[PDB]
């Protein structure tokens, strides 16, 4: 037992939640506890959704447990799949339902539905909820993709895209429009967007787009073997990051780079006279891997900052995240207790902290500026203006939110430094 | 037109939109000042208690969960001293932490985890600085407000005896609220009154055979039967919504203790006044239109009678996670008998009939609520309604608000 | 003499050189002292300027007055000639130069160039900054467009943007953008983005965006007698006006109205149970005329907030905004004068203020929640990413900027309250 | 190798790019805690002081301009009946004010107010509570840093008179910069010494025949001229920028006084060090590299100095608004000969000189900054070096940083 007040992420079935409500005509039973329903306020509340996640729970209580536990699994996927009518479905145990006897996938066979249901291994106790995003879509992939012939011209699947996921409606959006500019169409983008049929289609295009590697990894090394669609390494946020990744993509494809820079604003604001003042501002960088790997080059390379603590909330992250931190000089603080983050941004004493929502508030406390660059995050990161991470206009969008705290403290600073 | 003693209420079963009694310690703990409550459950668990809490976690609240791993799952040897050094240790960090519940949740019933002898084993080794109960707020055995109710309950017999004649109010109230209740009570000369839960450990409530109690709140069935254990008598009345309600609740009280009816219509009179004004600014809005209400928290019944009586609304379906009937009285009899009255929930089909109902206000939780929104359906979320000041004469115009403004908002939205 | 601290507007060259800057190939010439350049810094620091602004000064000193200065006013036109090689030119008196004799009209006729310099009579002891915008951007049209043949498409011109406007450059792309959703393709942008040269082809477009009529009406009125184009009297600033406005050009055009709004998501967000708390909460709403007007019908037909005060600094838009605040049972505070803003807003006590970026500061010592809708604005409000206030992306930008704040309010307030009131 | 006393100095009028002597209010005011500065000018006059104030416009500064109207262009009479009515007013609005300066700007000049008479006039009105003076920040009379010199030169007519042998340190400093120097003064066995400005209205020094006055600032031609009217005699002294400068500044003073070289070596010893390790840090990124500096504070030939003698920089052309040869003296003659050097201004010429030379570094105007970046010049903005602290050994390395950072960052972003 681990004495726990804040937690980084949920457990891995909020993450096969997390795959489900953001696929259409796909239903996801959970076997589980009356009272595991309090996950749907996430994606209803935060995300700002119009409909019920498309998950259901077994709801065994106290007067229902023993030979009854097993029936109202088979109840709710009888009575989820007679009601939707979904394509494809999956099932699922609670932490709680991992310590009972039954076997949904010996239950949900016996059912003998006309559609497939998926059975997911979801382990509670040792696994979090992006493993269960990423082992979901795995599983769903795993079941549904087949190998197909190429479509006639080039086109490549975005992977890894989910409900709940920092900025994704707007990376998706801006990955698409950059893509496009190249002249690649997207085939499907999975999980978000994509029905069971959809993931049925995968096989035709040409590569992968890996957007989001702790939700995407598995899925994208499957369809590598079975599809023999190579997948991307580079996730497109910076100016930097994005460059390569086109360059990574022409090599995929061999179709030349092309880009429109119009609208790209980023560099030469951060070149410009009124920002020689961010350089070696000492910044402390906290949150999921792709996110963090991703901002210290932009902190470094782009805007000027001094890196001066790097780390990351999830373990499947950890070497793609110390190999990283070590071109800083620096060595990777990979842990989920905040109380240990707390630690380490004291000793670090930044004057920027880029983080997720529990770095806004160690950041309150200490009185220093901060800005959030990753999950988890409170329904003020789920904004209805045009938001993205990646690309040019996540390139513009990071500058704006980065600096925009530093101004604020140092115009706070100024202010209070001449009342007297 | 009012009266739903008779009337027969739906026992239904299935899938449930509810939160389980852990979500409960969330403004529970902010009463006991003196108190931590530590669940011992999952990640789940924990997660729950973060989403619950919100913007409170960054507060250092005097609650946690020690989050079971896979070493404890393979022997309960192991678990029980892994329990005693994660207290230790947390008692150790928290000097000033005077009561410590051990909560149980799903998981922890599952494994067998007996927290009462837990309970019983830090008890002893940590007295007489720290006592520690134990009682489950899980899933299995509870819904959201019933994990005060546990708590309470397994309070009760450690209280200590006496053969003074005194009034217990039972609930956690809001801090304004309580100092109203207690302000109005003195007014009328009841002799000493406590609150149960009380702001601080070492002055709880005192019980015997002479105790008399009353509830603030209606979901206190399990600590209502450990009273009684004990030898208190209940003070039967509706609950202090809305000017009629907390007259009512008032009223039974002063009957109860001999006051005369002159003293308590002097005492009454012009907070009596103040509250009936409050609420007519809400009428226009709210006269005739109709209700629903989904099952969260067991304050829909008494909340659905004043909504009735006294905003001129329509009752349709009002369901209840628990229907206790005794309790229940007094209010079942002040709702108007059209009343269709449900005991727990088939979430599909309750929406079904919902749908066709097609009421014009719906009481629900935030699972449901932009969904029948997006359907078109006015709402109003639930939780509000625990942890808002509503009760008594000074919030009667502040409870009515609550109804009247996603009405309202829908008017100046659209035409 | 009135005594001054803060000053919401510039003086009238400001507003000439808030055209030239805008535009390209023109030259702007300013008869003034040494010293004034220092409006250079609000185009280079604040826009974030990649060249010097296409303005030069006669820089005028003790030493050399009398006589010289007209000879000063002289070498400048041609040198800023013979430098630039601009299609066109223009010539106005600072502040102090106003109270010499010299006339730019006379000396520039006298100078006899290869290109067209059109003087400005700037009153700068009486009229502001976006008087001289309107004013300049009026006389180039005035000296540029003629009577043209009308395009074979429907195509429009934008009026009114400039440098140094709040969230310009978004809004054209934006208004452009909707238009196109129609149809209807932009002829000419001015002064943004324009030369001289695209100017004189004014006429041929079938009629004229008003985009912000402070800077944009003059030039509009005089295209609507001289080239026979109607212009839009509705700015495209919130959800309601955006259909009101894209009706407007209907009528004028003839063309149905076709738009686009898979990613119009404000709606939704405030009709969403989350937005329910936003109900009733009081706002005081203050800035140019164009943007408070557009901002209290959001706020109050769009969010659902009450505007319990509203104003503007901007004198030329007092009608509309009185007329305007009538309907909101307000009576309009028109003034220049931010001790007056703050007096109304403490008799206000609002919940949230919309201003200008006093009225941030005035909010800060308040402790009071508030988002910036008009300039003047700091270096923050000219932003790197896409950040527009017009049209369906402004309205989702709007919702976010005006709602953190009061998130913010609330979450610092629960805190505070949590440990330990 | 290191003369520049007979440099012949180009002299230039045409196009500037420099601020008006209204701008020195901005930081001025802040160290005169008892002063208030009222601009009589136009909207063009309080929209600059809103611009370079910042921030700091929204503190409730000590300053303001009463900005003329229509009715106030003509005629005199009116105009300074109205001047007393805004003035009368400002006053019991702010009654903890003792100094009221009216700011002379291009447009009253050309008016003709005489706000000499109307300092005067007021001065007569207010006492004995509020002591009046007048002074020109204007355009047409003064750049920048040279309305601090009006401003202090307007003082000393008024100041008591004394003939006690103090020193006065002439020039606004930041207060830690101040203290530091007092300090280092001090433990010399140099006092008392007094600074102009002073902090308060009530603790101004006193001038007389027996003081001894030293500028650490660059820019005090008439104040200086002003000291020597009623008396005082100047010390002699490079500016206190950098180990060498601030060195040489004390030595000066401590010649003066009679101070022996070996309490100088014993005081002084530590700081030095301390200075010139600071320093080091920037050597590795400021040695070799060419310096180009625009004119905007006649800060420029003592930095020039500082950073090429201290710094390694080697010097290109080096302009100033304007050059007191004697004042300047100190600094010239340490100077690398090779400098070019320019007095006064011609911008479009300017800049094509700057291009050919195609500098490494470059001090000029915001205004010049971002256009000049774009050509891929790096820049460093000159009007920082005025507000931030730089004189002394404890910012030495400080004001090294100001030069090595722009470098730096054009190197780590490329
Ligand atoms: S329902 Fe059970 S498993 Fe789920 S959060 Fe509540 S106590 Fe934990
Ligand atoms: S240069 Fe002259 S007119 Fe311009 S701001 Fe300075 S004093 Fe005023």
């Amino acid at each position: 037992m681990k004495l726990t007040l804040w937690t980084y992420e949920g457990p891995p079935h909020v993450g096969a939640m997390r795959v489900a409500t953001a696929m259409k005509d796909l239903q996801l039973v959970l076997h589980g506890p009356q009272g595991d329903t309090y996950a749907d306020l996430l994606f209803t509340m935060i995300e700002r959704r119009n409909a019920r996640p498309p998950v259901s729970f077994s709801t065994f209580e106290a007067s229902h447990m023993g030979t009854d536990t097993a029936i109202l699994l088979k109840d709710a996927l009888a009575a989820a799949h007679a009601r939707y009518k979904p394509q494809a479905m999956a099932v699922a145990l609670t932490c709680t339902a991992e310590l009972l006897q039954d076997d949904p996938n010996g239950i949900s066979r016996a059912l003998n539905l006309p559609v497939p249901v998926v059975p997911l291994e979801l382990p509670s106790y040792s696994r979090k909820e992006n493993y269960g995003a990423d082992e979901t879509f795995r599983a769903l992939v795993r079941a549904l993709a087949v190998p197909m012939e190429r479509t006639p011209e080039v086109t490549c699947n975005l992977l890894g895209a989910t409900a709940l996921g920092f900025r994704h409606r707007d990376d998706v959006a801006e990955v698409t429009k950059l893509l496009a500019t190249m002249g690649i169409k997207v085939n499907v983008c999975a999980p978000l967007g994509a029905s069971p049929d959809d993931l049925r289609k995968l096989g035709q295009a040409h590569f992968n787009v890996l957007m989001y590697p702790e939700t995407g990894e598995s899925a994208a090394r499957h369809l590598e073997r079975a599809c023999k669609q190579p997948f991307t390494k580079i996730v497109p946020i910076g100016v930097g990051a994005t460059r390569d990744f086109l360059a990574e993509v022409s090599k995929i494809t061999g179709l030349p780079v092309v880009t429109d820079e119009s609208t790209l604003r980023q560099p030469w604001w951060s070149a410009s006279v009124d920002s020689t003042y961010l350089t070696g501002k000492r910044v402390f960088i906290f949150g999921d891997g792709t996110h963090v790997i991703a901002a210290a080059r932009i902190a470094a390379k782009e805007v000027g900052f001094e890196v001066v603590g790097m780390g990351c909330y999830n373990r499947e992250m950890a070497r793609p995240l110390r190999t990283a931190a070590a071109e800083y000089g620096l060595e990777a603080l990979i842990t989920d207790d905040y109380l240990e983050v707390e630690k380490a941004i004291e000793a670090a004493a930044p004057e920027l902290i880029l983080g997720t929502q529990m770095e806004r508030n160690i950041a309150k406390k200490l009185g220093l500026p901060c800005a959030v660059i990753s999950a988890p995050v409170h329904v003020q990161d789920f904004p209805a203006r045009y938001a993205p991470q990646m690309g040019f206009e996540g390139a513009n969008v990071l500058f704006d939110t980065w600096v925009h705290p530093l101004v604020m403290g140092l115009e706070e600073h100024l202010l209070t430094m001449f009342r007297e | 037109t009012f009266g739903c003693t008779d009337s027969p209420v739906r026992r239904e079963r299935g899938q449930k939109a509810v939160f389980c009694g852990l979500t409960s310690i969330v403004w529970l703990h902010r009463k006991m000042q003196d108190a931590f409550f530590l669940v011992v459950g999952s990640r789940t668990c924990a997660h729950l208690l973060q989403a619950a809490a919100g913007v409170m976690i960054f507060a250092e609240p005097r609650f946690g969960t020690a989050v079971l791993e896979e070493q404890d799952l393979a022997g309960l040897a192991d678990a029980h001293k892994e329990l005693d050094r994660e207290v230790a240790k947390l008692l150790e960090r928290r000097p000033d932490i005077r009561q410590l519940f051990l909560v149980g949740s799903c998981p922890s019933e599952v494994l067998k985890l007996d927290l009462d002898r837990a309970a019983e084993r830090l008890s002893g080794l940590h007295a007489p600085h720290v006592r520690v109960y134990s009682y489950t707020g899980s899933g299995l055995d509870t819904t959201f407000t019933q994990g005060e109710d546990t708590c309470l309950a397994a309070m009760v017999p450690t209280l200590d005896t006496t053969e003074a004649a005194e009034l217990i109010v039972v609930g956690a109230l809001p801090d304004v609220v309580e100092d109203q209740c207690l302000s109005l009570l003195t007014q009328l000369g009841v002799g000493p009154v406590r609150m149960l839960p009380a702001r601080r450990s070492d002055i709880e409530p005192a019980v015997g055979p002479n105790t008399r109690f009353i509830l603030a709140q209606p979901f206190l069935g399990e600590t209502t039967g450990a009273l009684e254990r004990r030898g208190a008598k209940r003070i039967a009345a509706p609950f202090p919504f809305g000017e009629e309600g907390t007259t009512l609740w008032l009223k039974a009280v002063a009957d109860a203790y001999g006051v005369s009816a002159e003293k308590f219509e002097a005492v009454t009179a012009a907070p009596r006044a103040r509250a009936k004004k409050a609420i007519a600014a809400h009428l226009e809005t709210l006269t005739g239109k109709s209700l629903f209400m989904f099952p969260d928290s067991q304050l829909e019944i008494p909340l659905a009678r004043f909504l009735a009586r006294e905003c001129g609304m329509k009752t349709t379906e009002i369901a209840t996670p628990f229907l206790h009937k005794a309790i229940m009285a007094p209010d079942l009899a002040l709702l108007p008998s059209n009343t269709a009255l449900t005991e727990g929930q088939d979430l599909e089909a309750q929406l079904d009939r919902h749908e066709a109902i097609n009421p014009d206000l719906t009481v629900c939780g935030l699972g449901l609520a932009n969904p029948l929104e997006a359907k078109g359906h006015a709402t109003k979320w639930a939780i509000e309604l625990v942890f808002t000041p509503v009760h008594f004469y000074e919030q009667a115009g502040d409870l009515a608000g609550l109804f009247s403004r996603p009405l309202r908002r829908r008017a100046l939205l659209n035409g």
